[PDB]
């Protein structure tokens, strides 16, 4: 997307969305990403929803495939369920890639750094998802190890019902339940997340009491799902 | 198990 | 496709859809087709699910592109509507090449030839939705003429119950309606279709009158909606 | 008006 204009690209990916071309909106953001200025807030979220889509319907379509993979345990499941699951790791790859070179480093606020954190262990979580081989237990760690750089800024620097905190946390207790095998730090983690903003709601607007309580239910759903 | 469903922005 | 089995295309475009990955099982279809062999009943279906579903999305993309476009009137609202309009005109032709070269001339029994030409009449009447210079006449033509010859035929060669011949007329009315700015002529195939289908359902089993009965209610959902 | 939903087969 070089010889496209940054606001132009941000403009389209606007577009993109609106008409549910996800796979559309990624590349120009990408292409956004790629022309080397920081990303504003909203077109933070821009990356991250196209993104999130991309491999949404990616990790679908695998897991799809994978069951049907286990059913029958010719070569063609197999040969299909690799295929969807390589273009899920190039799509992790090139998400992780872009963190990389260069919004991580060059990210010094506390609200864009563990959004980008929380998007790295996001991306290796869905690695880990289809992980098996010799580097299995190093994608976890590499999930676990972004979360948890992005937990301990966001716990300095954010209030408890700060929406990307709690995004982060649920996602982290997440990793912990399907991926650690670690139910209990899942649980543990999600309430004492839920209770620590709870404490913390009055203080807040009518517009961010709704933005966090929303976010909050997420995490009591999940809790409800455990316990 | 819900991740956040950050398909909407 | 070229290296792979025919067969294997097949299987891969049966599990693409139930992934829910139907650009996928477009190119899988593309490939069988590609191999030269006719196409069985089954076969058919899976060519045409696969390609209305790709430009399915690219249609609907494009509707919400034109009406921002409409209520804007920088270039990139044009721009990117243009891109998914030449995509979906790119994959209209390539489903026009594959009954072109060569389904349709080596289709002899009603039941294939039928299907085919309703077939290139939809593809042409996707062209025309988007179409507007010097070929937008030639293009509506070719979409009546297509469906046209697949009206003599299933007329003289189906039961009026036959589900590709009730849908046929479905959709010949559609384009009398949407695209020929003909509307009494829409509303007369409807309803000399219904009637006739429901004259004949007395002939059907338990499962054909199943399936003839529920594209029955897709003629009189639009002459609800016309009348 | 709805054209025939071929989406599922
Ligand atoms: C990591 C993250 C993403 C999004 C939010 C948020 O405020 N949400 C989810 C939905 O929009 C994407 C409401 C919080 C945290
Ligand atoms: C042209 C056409 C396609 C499909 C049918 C049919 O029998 N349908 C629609 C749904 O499956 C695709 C039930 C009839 C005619
Ligand atoms: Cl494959
Ligand atoms: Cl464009």
């Amino acid at each position: 997307m070089g010889s496209m204009e940054r606001a132009s690209l941000i403009q389209k990916a606007k577009l993109a969305e609106q008409a549910e071309r996800y796979e559309d909106m990624a590349a120009f953001m990408k292409g956004a990403v790629e022309k080397g200025e920081e990303l504003s807030c909203e077109e933070r979220n821009l990356l991250s929803v196209a993104y999130k889509n991309v491999v949404g319907g990616q990790r679908a379509a695998w897991r799809v495939l994978s069951s049907i993979e286990q059913k029958s345990n010719g070569p063609e499941v197999r040969e299909y369920r690799e295929k969807v699951e390589t273009e899920l790791q190039g799509v992790c790859d090139t998400v992780l890639g872009l963190l990389d070179s260069h919004l991580i480093k060059e990210a010094g606020d506390a609200e864009s750094r563990v959004f980008y954190l929380k998007m790295k262990g996001d991306y290796y979580r869905y690695l880990a998802e289809v992980a098996t081989g010799d580097d299995k237990k190093r994608i976890i760690d590499s999930a676990r190890s972004a979360y948890q750089e992005a937990m301990d800024i966001s716990k300095k620097e954010m209030p408890p019902t700060n929406p990307i905190r709690l995004g982060l946390a649920l996602n982290f207790s997440v990793f912990h339940y399907e991926i650690a095998n670690s139910p209990e730090e899942a649980i543990s983690l999600a309430k004492t997340t839920f209770d620590e903003a709870m404490a913390d709601l009055h203080t807040l607007s009518e517009d961010s009491y709704k933005d966090s309580t929303l976010i909050m239910q997420l995490l009591r759903d999940n809790l409800t799902l455990w316990t | 198990a819900g991740s956040i469903p950050g398909r909407r922005s």
